């Protein structure tokens, strides 16, 4: 034991001045008189490194570490070598057991990993009944339905696109799904194919729906066809928000100059200027599409939301208030209110507003704000929550909401991230998974697959019961010393 | 880089 000191000593000084087969040569020496040392291997290791043997480093490590697996060099060297050769996710066990015992090595192997990931599985579908009832929820649906025109005497297609409108203007969950299959059918029937305008509105109606599908290639060729074919406020609408800003105002002053008087170019030109911070003008459009439209909620609605990011929440409040009052059965005006009340800090009374549009939406023929107060009770609840009352509670509601709406991305990320605290991590895992196929942009979906490859990595982690057992102990640690 |  002590001769093997003295030669691990030796080749401690072979290693300092970079003469490694010297080193390597005497740590073996060691290894020849005492093998139970770990530190003799571990060393090894750092020589290998230093030339560049990544290989050899694994053997090296594993071997201290199969002697002593809490080696913090051994550990460290090993998830160095695994990152060098792109095992992410052993570098990534290595280093959460070296933490246990660092956060930007294991970071950069989750991101490394899941980028990964993404790229493999990148290598039709719409979005939830809650998204689509809220993007046409600005729409005339009457006047939108009327618009197929009937006069045509070539048009074998109008019936097709009339039957299409009034399924998607119905808001129902079928209904998005048939409006899209026959709105697919309609374009396809148009392409082979008074009758102009019809083809140009199919068009449209469709461009849209790829935009919602996440096709903005095919969006943009479908709706610079519908311009071509007959330019409508629509079209101009639709083709601004695929391509989203000089560019965008262009195309709404175009749909401006065909109809002054379209209540949905005010609107969604108001929620771009809010969106820019231009609380003028975006108070100056939505008050457009207030008196070009009155009957609909989603105006007033605004008007009431640019108050409060003024700095205004009495008379936000108090619109909100009176907006009740004209609408008393709509689930948007306590559904918003609530959202601003979440935002102010106040969740007792946001909760108690999510309680009333719950009520109000159960009781509607139409989808208006389908489940997001199920997301918005339950967030705050998980928030609010030691506390398995609150805890279960928003489990149920978010259950719920992906039993509702399938195709919410939000409800499946809401219920993973509870699934992973209460160590149901194989759900989690799916659930994550299922919400990057449903993602939209590259950085929806790359944050829904890092959730995943994060939590398989402490699923690995759960499965050693020494591991578990030192997690767990870290836990009631960190709440004792609280 | 460091040996024990």
């Amino acid at each position: 034991q002590a001769y093997a000191v003295q030669l691990k000593n030796r080749g401690n000084h072979f290693f300092t001045a970079k003469n490694f087969n010297e080193a390597i040569k005497y740590y073996q020496y060691a290894i020849e008189l005492d093998p139970n040392e770990p530190v003799f291997y571990s060393n090894i290791s750092a020589c290998y490194i230093s030339t560049g043997d990544l290989e050899k480093v694994i053997e090296f490590t594993t071997k201290a570490l199969e002697i002593k697996p809490d080696h913090s060099k051994a550990l460290l060297r090993r998830a160095s070598a695994n990152e060098s050769l792109g095992n992410f996710t052993d570098a990534m066990f290595d280093l959460s057991v070296l933490s246990l015992n660092i956060e930007p090595m294991l970071e950069r192997n989750l991101n490394k990993q899941a980028m990964k990931v993404l790229n493999e599985n990148l290598s039709q579908v719409l979005p939830s009944n809650t998204s689509l009832a809220s993007f046409f929820g600005i729409f005339d649906s009457h006047l939108e339905v009327s618009s197929v025109n009937t006069s045509s005497n070539y048009d074998t297609a109008y019936a097709l696109l009339s039957d299409a409108l009034q399924r998607l203007y119905s808001a129902t969950d079928e209904g998005y799904l048939v409006a899209n299959d026959l709105l697919t059918k309609s374009t396809d029937m148009y392409h082979s194919l008074p009758l102009r305008e019809n083809a140009a509105l199919a068009l449209c109606y469709t461009g849209i729906f790829h935009f919602l599908k996440n096709n903005l290639l095919d969006a943009q060729v479908l709706l610079q066809e519908s311009i071509n074919l007959h330019p409508t406020p629509n079209s101009y609408i639709f083709l601004a928000l695929t391509l989203a800003s000089q560019e965008f105002f262009k195309f709404f002053q175009k749909a401006v100059d065909l109809n002054p008087e379209y209540p949905p170019t005010y609107y969604h030109r108001g929620q771009m200027y809010f969106i820019l911070q231009d609380y003028k003008n975006a108070k100056e459009d939505f008050q457009k599409a207030q008196s070009l439209n009155p009957e609909n909620v989603y105006p007033y609605i605004q008007l009431a939301c640019l108050l409060y990011k003024q700095g205004k929440f009495t008379e936000s409040e108090a619109f909100f208030n009176e907006t009740k009052l004209k609408f008393p059965t709509l689930p948007e005006v306590p559904t918003f209110f609530a959202e601003i009340l979440t935002d102010r800090g106040d969740f007792d009374t946001a909760i108690k507003q999510y309680d009333i549009a719950k009520r109000l939406e159960e009781v509607q023929e139409k989808i208006h704000v389908g489940i997001g107060p199920l997301i918005g009770k339950a967030t705050i609840l998980a928030r609010q929550s030691l506390d398995e009352e609150k805890f279960n509670a928003a489990i149920k509601l978010l259950t719920k909401a992906c039993e509702l709406d399938p195709r919410s991305e939000q409800a499946k990320i809401g219920l993973a991230q509870l699934k992973l605290q209460m160590e149901k991590i194989d759900e989690a895992i799916e659930l994550f998974e299922d919400s990057a196929i449903l993602a939209r942009t590259m950085d929806e979906k790359l944050q829904a697959t890092t959730f995943a490859e994060a939590a398989k990595i402490q699923k690995r982690l759960r499965a050693d019961p020494i591991i578990s057992a030192k997690m767990e102990l870290t836990l009631a640690r960190y709440r004792a010393k609280g | 880089e460091e040996v024990d």
